[PDB]
């Protein structure tokens, strides 16, 4: 056998989301003691009172924060067996495939993280090809819901289509019975346009997750609940522990059929204009993050009610929902049919926190270790080899430590076409 | 965005890019300096004989002596169309501050490292000297770098032998406790916080190193356009260009002295910044140092690129296999000599029963006796006497010892002569001359020569500090390679003698002889001879 | 391995480190090999105060 020196290349993946994600490297010595977590403050909002005499009406100050942490390493541990009859070129190709797979995994975690805590939900009762300009309507709906909430979009926006809906948009553009520049490009190439409906970057991603439908039905809030913005709370020891502003646990009648990534909306709660506190016409959309216990779930947008009388004015300044939960409001489930998700966000909402693995220390002698810079994704890991002389074998390991964080789940979104019945 | 993370990413990329070459060079250094039995697996419960019968070291000594007998040093020569003696002041400064023992020792260390491992280096630094300053109360001195292969890490995107296109370079310092304490004292660092960095060593079991402390200096060169001021010199009246960064704190003092600004231009130039870093924090951020180039000069042996990968080789790499074979065969033969039963007769006990003392080795008998009869077998069986075979060295052992020695002798021939290595050293010295010229222009007081004397135009600020001023007509001399001379007078003596050796016996020969006597040193009789030569030279017009 | 140079008492110790790739961990060992001998016990002495019956 003389294996010819040619290679039949098979796969070619692209990682646009991991490339567009901003990457953060906090100090390692501090992170080790702080347990791989770090807190960042949140843009401050202040109350306002109308009147002349305000004796005993002076409010305080409140500044909230979020916490970003890290997960666990991602490896390609593999073995150089002595009884293996394979070539050195094959191990080289395995290292290359390891790099490609690590980049793909980073992109997959980014996509799933965004699609599972995207608070803004833009649903459509029919598919994208059903009506003319339906893809543009779908994109403009997300743009409008992002503008109405007065969410910051200074760094930029992004809208990732799944390939099928991208093809549907291209079909919609090509069947126009008229050719200008946009139809001409949608014909010659596949691209619809780079900027659509106000988004400054509209792409197509092949690794977008599919949000499976939820079997949940007949669910209501059990007990009137009130969530108050706060920066720290007292523990049993008497120490003030910081509170993550991006989570709130609601008590429901039964959390059967709910999972991570489901989108819900209580019947009666409306969005607010954040800064101006003007009631919107769109029902507030929440995303369930974790189903803890059989009667509790964790929703990522904290429903700070405007009409809550239990809120001190500085806390009420952070209101984003017109009313509160009233022990009876039925919660509707926005996702009703399996559908691949188109994902839109603001470019500052998703980040990647990266840490080094100091396997280059003098404590790790014997093994030989170097860095391992992944291209495409802007990440670095370690690559180490060791040799066992008792069995005349060796081991190789490519480790990579990182964690995908969503600092502003209220900015990430999910588009769900064809969610009828 | 993080400066620490940017520096660390750059250093890590370079460290992994230069991994194979560094390990090979360190292995060569170990083989040629410490031991030829570099067994990093030893685990010998039963200790066996491992000799060291060296045949490569004489070649290394010969190469070192050959390349030491021919010193090489920078020679500055005036450019095309410049003043004929535009390089005299720079040559004087260079010979003045590069005559010390440190420069020669740094060059020799780099040379030996080049010959053995494949790469060496040295550094150029500037210091404040108050007793014997070279110029402007400052000196430039050349310091050595040991194990440059593992201690000096260059930009991986460099395709030049001398690394003039590298944009950054990391130098790792390992020092004792006292050394770290006073390094921190010198650089205003905190001695309580012990720093750490990448340990440039991995030899595992039998290599015993010292508990030291590691830090890094990260040099980066940035080329950018910066403002320059075009003044009118009060004396000469010619337009002079001064860098705004250099004359920032004497802007008003220049006008007070009488300099009137004419215009303002933007001239592109390079600046060098040093950062003191550890593995977890940055101590000094961007301390701007003198010059246009990184102050580290590397020297390479057999240097090249294979596949986007830099490889340098010395003289020891290709002899290692043959030398190791020779050592193993020699140890095997020594074992054969040591543990091998000697030649002695084979006896039955009953053959010599009773005559045991006749065979012990004494010489008190005229013959040896044997028993003949047996009480049961009647007569002892006849069997010719046999002896244990003498130890022998196998033909395979002898043939392979000879072949390994022949292979090492054939492969340990640098060139035909060390011309390639000497030219590589000359290239390193030319780069050193470039760096020194830039540093001199940045910090030293360079007089300007006029055809109407040497003018030194400087001024002081309100803080009593003097800021040197250099015109932009500065690169008036280029760099070449010539013999090493301790002083300009010795260089002039050598030039005069070289002219004399070729000038025929005419009147120019008399002129050159008088000039040589003029440039001679001083005693009493030689003083009178030089005075007579001066008198003759003056009287001859 | 590195030398250690135990302070005060004049002694040398060995400080060694090893690493593992299966678990990204490392082991460290500081050791000091020595033996205290009494070559002249008739020269060594002991003083006991308050040795009443």
């Amino acid at each position: 056998t003389l294996a010819v020196d040619e290679i039949i290349e098979t796969i070619s993946a692209i990682t646009p989301m991991a490339q567009k994600a901003k990457k953060y490297t906090p100090p390692a010595a501090s992170m080790q003691r702080s347990s791989n977590t770090i807190w960042m403050p949140v843009e401050q909002e202040s109350p306002t009172q109308e009147g002349w005499d305000l004796t005993d009406k002076a409010t305080g100050l409140l500044e909230l924060n979020v916490a970003v942490n890290m997960g666990e390493p991602d490896n390609d541990f593999f073995q150089l067996r002595a009884d293996d009859l394979r070539d050195e070129t094959a191990y080289r190709r395995r290292i290359q495939s390891a790099a490609r797979k690590l980049a793909n995994n980073v992109e997959l975690k980014v996509a799933n993280m965004a699609a599972e805590m995207g608070s803004l939900v833009i649903t459509s009762p029919d598919a994208i090809g059903t009506n003319t300009a339906d893809a543009w309507n779908f994109v403009a709906d997300a743009e409008e819901i992002m503008f109405s909430r007065e969410l910051n979009r200074d760094m930029g926006t992004s809208y990732f289509f799944n390939p099928q809906d991208y093809k549907k948009a291209g079909y919609d553009l090509t069947k126009r019975d008229i050719f200008g520049r946009i139809p001409e490009e949608a014909y010659r190439d596949g691209t619809i346009q780079r900027q659509v409906a106000g988004f400054d970057d509209v792409l197509r991603s092949p690794k977008l997750p599919v949000l499976t439908k939820s079997t949940a039905t007949g669910i209501t809030v059990s007990g009137a609940q009130s969530f108050k913005p706060v920066a720290w709370q007292l523990d049993n020891d008497g120490n003030k522990v910081n509170v993550d502003n991006r989570f709130a646990t609601v008590t429901l009648s039964a959390t059967t059929g709910m999972k991570r990534g489901d989108k819900i909306s209580f019947a009666g709660v409306k969005f607010l204009g954040q800064m101006a506190k003007n009631v919107l016409a769109q029902d507030a959309t929440f995303s369930v993050v974790r189903v803890v216990d059989g009667t509790h779930v964790e929703i990522t947008p904290k429903p700070v009610a405007l009409d809550d009388v239990s809120l001190s004015p500085e806390q009420r300044a952070y209101a984003n929902v017109n009313t509160s939960l009233a022990d009876a409001m039925a919660v509707n489930i926005l996702n009703v049919k399996d559908a691949r998700t188109n994902v839109f966000w603001a470019d500052d909402a998703i980040r990647i926190v990266s840490q080094p693995i100091p396997a280059n220390h003098e404590l790790f002698a014997g093994m030989k270790t170097t860095s391992f810079s992944i291209p495409d994704v802007g990440l670095n890991g370690i690559f180490a080899t060791q040799g066992d002389i008792s069995t005349l074998s060796g081991l190789c390991r490519i480790a990579l430590w990182y964690g995908v964080n969503a600092t502003r789940p209220e900015a990430i979104g999910v588009g769900l076409p064809g969610q009828t019945a | 965005e993080n400066r620490l993370e940017s520096i660390l990413s750059r250093f890590d990329a370079d460290w992994t890019a230069s991994d194979e070459a560094r390990r090979e060079a360190k292995n060569d250094l170990f083989f040629s300096r410490v031991s030829q039995w570099d067994d990093w697996l030893s685990q010998y419960t039963t200790l066996q004989y491992r000799g060291q019968f060296d045949v490569v070291r004489p070649v290394v000594r010969k190469l070192v002596s050959e390349m030491r007998q021919n010193p090489i040093d920078v020679l500055y020569r005036p450019k095309d169309g410049a003043r004929p003696d535009a390089a005299d002041v720079l040559m004087g400064m260079y010979r003045t501050d590069m005559r010390h023992n440190t420069a020669k020792i740094a060059v020799n260390i780099a040379v030996r490292e080049q010959i053995e491992a494949g790469v060496g280096a040295w550094r150029l630094v500037t210091d404040y000297e108050d007793q014997s300053p070279t110029s402007n109360n400052q000196v430039i001195r050349r310091e050595p770098i040991h194990s440059a292969c593992s201690h000096v890490i260059w930009d991986s995107n460099s395709k030049l032998m001398d690394k003039s296109d590298a944009r950054h370079c990391t130098v790792i310092h390992s020092m004792s406790q006292n050394g770290w304490e006073d390094f921190a004292e010198k650089y205003d660092l905190d001695a309580d916080d012990i720093p750490s960095f990448q340990n440039p060593n991995d030899w595992v079991f039998p290599w015993l190193t010292q508990d030291t402390i590691q830090i890094a200096e990260f040099y980066e060169v940035v080329e950018k356009k910066e403002t320059a001021f075009i003044y009118q010199d009060p004396v000469t009246g010619e337009p002079v260009s001064y860098f705004k960064r250099d004359i920032k704190d004497v802007i008003d003092d220049l006008a007070d002295s009488g300099f009137i600004k004419i215009a303002e231009r933007q001239i592109k130039r390079r600046r060098v910044y040093k950062s003191i870093i550890t593995c977890t924090a940055v101590l000094k951020d961007k301390q701007l140092i003198a010059g246009e180039h990184i102050p580290i000069v590397p020297v390479f042996g057999e240097w090249g690129f294979v596949e986007d990968k830099e490889v340098y080789e010395g003289v020891v790499r290709l002899t290692k296999d043959g030398q190791r074979l020779r050592n193993m065969i020699m140890s095997f033969n020594a074992d054969i000599v040591a543990r091998t039963p000697k030649k002695k007769p084979f006896f039955w006990p009953e053959q010599i029963a009773g005559f045991e003392h006749m065979y012990d080795g004494n010489d008190d008998y005229p013959y040896y006796l044997l028993n003949r009869t047996d009480e049961n077998s009647g007569d002892l069986p006849t069997q010719p006497l046999a002896y244990y075979e003498n130890p022998e060295v196998p033909q395979a052992n002898a043939y392979m010892l000879e072949a390994a020695t022949s292979a090492v002798k054939e492969v340990a021939t640098l060139g035909v002569e060390t011309y390639v290595f000497q030219d590589n050293l000359a290239t390193a010295m030319r780069r050193d001359g470039e760096i020194y010229q830039s540093i001199v222009n940045d910090i030293y007081d360079v007089p300007r020569n006029v055809t109407i004397l040497m003018a030194e135009v400087v001024d002081l600020a309100t803080g009593e500090k003097q800021v040197l001023n250099d015109i932009r007509g500065r690169y008036e001399c280029y760099t070449d390679v010539g013999p090493s001379f301790q002083s300009m007078k010795q260089q002039n003596r050598a030039e005069i003698l070289e002219l004399l050796g070729k000038t025929p016996q005419g009147t120019p020969e008399y002129q050159l002889l008088l000039l040589q006597y003029f440039t001679l040193l001083d005693g009493k009789g030689v003083e009178m001879m030089r005075d007579y030569a001066n008198k003759q030279l003056i009287q001859m017009g």
